[PDB]
RNA sequence: GAGCAAACCGGAUUAGAUACCCGGGUAGUCCACGCCCUAAACGAUGCGCGCUAGGUCUCUGGGUCUCCUGGGGGCCGAAGCUAAC
RNA sequence: GUAAACUCCUGAACCCGGGACGAAACCCCCGACGAGGGGACUGACGGUACCGGGGUAAUAGCGCCGGCCAACUCCGUGCCAGCAGCCGCGGUAAUACGGAGGGCGCGAGCGUUACCCGGAUUCACUGGGCGUAAAGGGCGUGUAGGCGGCCUGGGGCGUCCCAUGUGA
């Protein structure tokens, strides 16, 4: 374009879309899972998946997917949301974070754990460093 | 000191009361493009003396109502519709955008 | 109808070399003159000599290149391998003294127009001035 | 004299054409031979099995070898050069600026012995254009702008 | 707490003989001694052709491991470098041997480096009079690295300068191995240092 | 309002045909004025201007006229361009 | 993996004693009520920092190791359980799931999530485009506007330069 053009109806600016409607920003929400369901997979891959939807604090009741080999989550349960879309399954784009609230780590777990929170082990259980 | 601006009387409807043209002309803050853009003051006449289309000058002084904050210092040549009906033709426009609907 | 007397003059000059063309021909005028003088005293163009052509004004540039080559392709290499211009109209790029280009680390020049006549990147920084950034030569 | 030098592999593929009955790999090498002190040469094969395919790129890469004009340890001047789409330019830097350039232009800058550059790119990141497109910039560096700008002309 | 722990595996892991313990890593025990294939279970299996980055990477936590200093305190000098004019690579260089820590390793009176740290730690060293027991603190030209008074008697730090009587240092110091002292003459550049490095490639590192 | 022909009426083909085929047939296609304004409204390539090899065919004016000079339409092609075509 | 064991050397913590800068004047005296000089009170932080002596080896974790992205085998599991930033990995040999060993990275921290810039010449002024990939308005007429051949002379608004004020 000219540059008289540029001049006059310039250049519009990329606005960006929050692939995470969970308002005000905020890295994480607090969500009352209501449906423990199970959805199957996608095209590719397939299988079982644990997903939850949750009554969303800021007031959406959006799907979340549940991490791990095996979880402890009801129709009441309290959950702590991250964020992280699986690619697997349409709709949720929302995760459930673990040893947090009515949402336990996985059992005997034992490298991801920070993911999965889950206390590490106290391997012969000890001090810092007997074994 | 008080800036003074050269333009072109546009309206001398008001009473003691001059509309004045001043076009300025700078280069883009990020195209570099030179551009004309303009802005109509409105001076005081105390004597009438000043009539359609002359050019001139201005400068800052008492408030005399809201808007009007210059005067007219002298004259810089008596006789110019040849910008003012510029003026006049880019309103006239107007009157004819949007609405009326040439249309209907 | 020309709308950029200069801009014709360079392209007059740039494409012409791109056919090896021993000389050509451009409408006259003081600046296009004086903006010759430089590519002139710099190497870029044999040179330049007002001639008339159907009894209009017009300038003979004569083009320089350089010897034929080895190989596939044997043409010459370019004088002026590229030469631009940078303020055109509706576009006037003024430049300050700090401003002024580097230009093809001095491997071209710039030619400036200064209230102080038609100089290069060169000249124009040696006297201390900066204006209209007429085009950049190399 | 000595016409040896030290290779590198840029990027190998493996093409896969068509027939009745199945496919059929051809393969494809892209080296760069270099000297350190100006002289490099891309080349690219192709073969049933990629060794010969880097070898013949080896013949193909020393055929094709450009004397750079070095100044200290970084290219003389400036240069941008197009090829399909992609534009690599390259940027003389002081010393000690350290190379700082893509996977290919590196690999082909780092053989013509530079130390210190800086890279432009900007299109069709392909490593075969962008392999070409490092040489001509090479190609194109002045030797003698100083003379032919201002030497006689006799028999051209 | 930079690293702390097996040494040699290091050693072994940059392929290249490293000094990190002084004594020993002379003797036929650095390991690089009948050994120079790294550690792990796979060691001695056969390398590729490492990529861009890792040679990179390589070059760089082997600058670094020699001196023993976190990626952060490397770094953090890696840019006062890239500041300061002149050849970003031995400047950097400069600085690095510009450590108490360090330099109480070239004056030799420890070891090798990591014990030099420590001698700083426990208050065993002087620059111009006042102790400092500071690894980091960097050493300015004109300032004498002498040994604590209280230290001048153990017998660690006598052994140490006992064994220098002799050993030349490097152009850009100096020792009196007689009153334990010892001055920075200056910046020592890039060719005084015998490293087995290509900071050129250092400095790549911290380009992408 | 001759012929043609959506819809629709029958005929036939089909596993079934509210379709291809066949025989009729209305709006319509036609003209007047008024309305609609869309389009593969395509060269799918805005307008103007200056510059850069040729050859070949062709329409139209000038020409010392089967040759050169102007305007328009095609073909092939220098340099150059293009992701390729 | 010299990793530990073991040996020797040093000795953070902790204990003893000492412990301050930040404070000098306002007041009072001499002097003249000046200038100057003299005197005296004045700590929250603290009994803390810091110095001197004695002094014990005295917290490590966390992410990753298919490709980008540095780090590999085995055992389990079998399109399941599960991984996933993109590409994808798993249907009975998985370097891509889980544990083990090992390895790379970083270290009182390491991962994660969210958001801003970068990569993005992916709004392109520097630095892009529109025959077929997204992109020429169906055509024209013409308004505001943008742009404007050749020569000389006045202005010198733009533009460039020097000084100076401002730019806490
Ligand atoms: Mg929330
Ligand atoms: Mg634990
Ligand atoms: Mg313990
Ligand atoms: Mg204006
Ligand atoms: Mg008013
Ligand atoms: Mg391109
Ligand atoms: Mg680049
Ligand atoms: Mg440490
Ligand atoms: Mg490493
Ligand atoms: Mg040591
Ligand atoms: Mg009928
Ligand atoms: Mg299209
Ligand atoms: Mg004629
Ligand atoms: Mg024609
Ligand atoms: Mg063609
Ligand atoms: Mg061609
Ligand atoms: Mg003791
Ligand atoms: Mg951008
Ligand atoms: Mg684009
Ligand atoms: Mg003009
Ligand atoms: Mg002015
Ligand atoms: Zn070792």
């Amino acid at each position: 374009p000219t540059i008289n053009q540029l001049v006059r109806k310039g250049r519009e600016k990329v606005r960006k879309k929050s692939k995470v409607p969970a308002l005000k920003g905020a890295p994480f929400r607090r969500g009352v899972c209501t449906v423990v369901r199970t959805v199957t997979p996608k095209k590719p891959n397939s299988a079982l998946r644990k997903v939850a939807k949750v009554r969303l604090t800021s007031g959406y009741e959006v799907t979340a997917y549940i991490p791990g080999e095996g979880h402890n989550l009801q129709e009441h349960s309290v959950v702590l949301i991250r964020g992280g879309r699986v690619k697997d399954l349409p709709g949720v784009r929302y995760h459930i974070v673990r040893g947090v609230y009515d949402a336990a780590g996985v059992k005997d777990r034992k490298k991801s754990r920070s993911k999965y929170g889950t206390k590490k082990p106290k391997e012969a259980a000890k001090t810092a460093a007997k074994k | 000191p008080k800036k003074v601006l050269t333009g072109v009387v546009v309206s001398d409807k008001m009473q003691k009361t001059v509309t004045v043209l001043v076009e300025r002309q700078f280069p883009h803050p990020l195209y570099g493009k030179v551009i004309k853009r303009s802005k109509k003051y409105l001076a005081h006449d105390p004597e009438e003396r000043y009539k359609v289309g002359d050019v001139v000058e201005i400068i800052e002084a008492r408030p005399i109502s809201k808007r009007k904050r210059f005067r007219v210092l002298r004259l810089v040549e008596e006789g110019r519709l040849d910008l003012v009906e510029k003026y006049l033709v880019r309103r006239q426009n107007y009157a004819s955008l949007s609405k009326r609907g040439g249309k209907a | 109808m020309l709308t950029d007397p200069i801009a014709d003059m360079l392209t007059r000059i740039r494409n012409a070399t791109r056919v090896y063309k021993e000389s050509t021909e451009v409408p006259a005028s003081r600046f296009k003159e004086e903006i010759l003088k430089i590519l002139a005293r710099e190497g870029f163009i044999k040179g330049y000599e007002r001639v008339e052509v159907d009894g209009k004004p017009y300038l003979r540039i004569h083009l320089k290149y350089g010897p034929r080559r080895q190989g596939p392709d044997p043409r010459p290499e370019q004088v002026i391998k590229h030469i631009r211009r940078i303020s055109r109209p509706g576009r006037r790029v003024y430049v300050g003294v700090k401003e002024i280009p580097r230009v093809r680390r001095g491997l071209g020049i710039a030619i400036l127009s200064t209230p102080k006549g038609v100089l290069t990147d060169r000249e124009a920084r040696k006297l201390g001035v900066g204006g209209e950034l007429i085009c950049e030569v190399w | 004299p000595e016409t040896d030098f030290e290779e590198k592999m840029i990027l190998i593929r493996r093409t896969a054409r068509m027939q009745a009955g199945g496919r059929r790999f051809r393969f494809g090498a892209l080296v760069v031979v270099g000297d350190r002190q100006g002289r490099v040469g891309l080349g690219f094969g192709k073969a049933p099995e990629v060794p010969l395919a880097v070898q013949k790129a080896g013949y193909y890469a020393r055929r094709n070898m450009v004397e750079v004009p070095l100044q200290n340890g970084t290219i003389p001047h400036e240069i941008e050069v197009e090829f399909g789409a992609s534009k690599i330019v390259l940027k003389p830097a002081a010393p000690g600026t350290g190379v700082i350039a893509g996977a290919v232009p590196r690999a082909i800058l780092e053989l013509a012995g530079v130390t210190d550059i800086l890279t432009k790119e900007l299109g069709s990141r392909n490593p075969i254009n962008i392999a070409y497109a490092t040489m001509e910039a090479l190609r194109q560096l002045r030797t003698k702008a100083d003379v032919e700008r201002l030497r006689k002309g006799e028999a051209h | 707490g930079r690293y702390i722990g097996p040494v040699c595996r290091l050693c072994r892991r940059e392929g290249v003989k490293l000094y990190l313990k002084g004594e020993r890593c002379y003797s036929p025990k650095c390991a690089m001694e009948r050994r120079p294939y790294p550690p792990g279970q796979h060691g001695q299996k056969r390398a590729r052709r490492p990529s861009d980055y890792a040679v990179r990477l390589r070059e760089k936590q082997k600058l670094r491991r020699i001196y023993g200093i976190s990626e952060r305190q490397f770094r953090n000098l890696f840019e006062e470098a890239s500041k300061k004019k002149g050849v970003t690579g031995s400047v950097f260089l400069g600085l690095l041997e510009s450590r108490l820590d360090n330099v109480v390793y070239r004056l030799g009176f420890a070891v090798s480096r990591r014990q030099a740290r420590q001698l700083v730690r426990h208050g065993h060293i002087t620059v111009n009079g006042r102790r400092v027991d500071l690894p980091s603190y960097r050493v300015r030209p004109g300032d004498e690295i002498a040994v604590a008074e209280k230290s001048r008697n153990l017998e660690l730090i006598r052994q140490n300068l006992e064994a220098m009587k002799g050993r030349k240092v490097g152009p850009w110091l100096s020792l009196d191995v007689e009153g334990m002292k010892g001055k920075f003459l200056r910046l020592p550049d890039r060719e005084d240092l015998a490293l087995p490095v290509n900071e050129q490639l250092v400095i790549e590192f911290y380009s992408r």
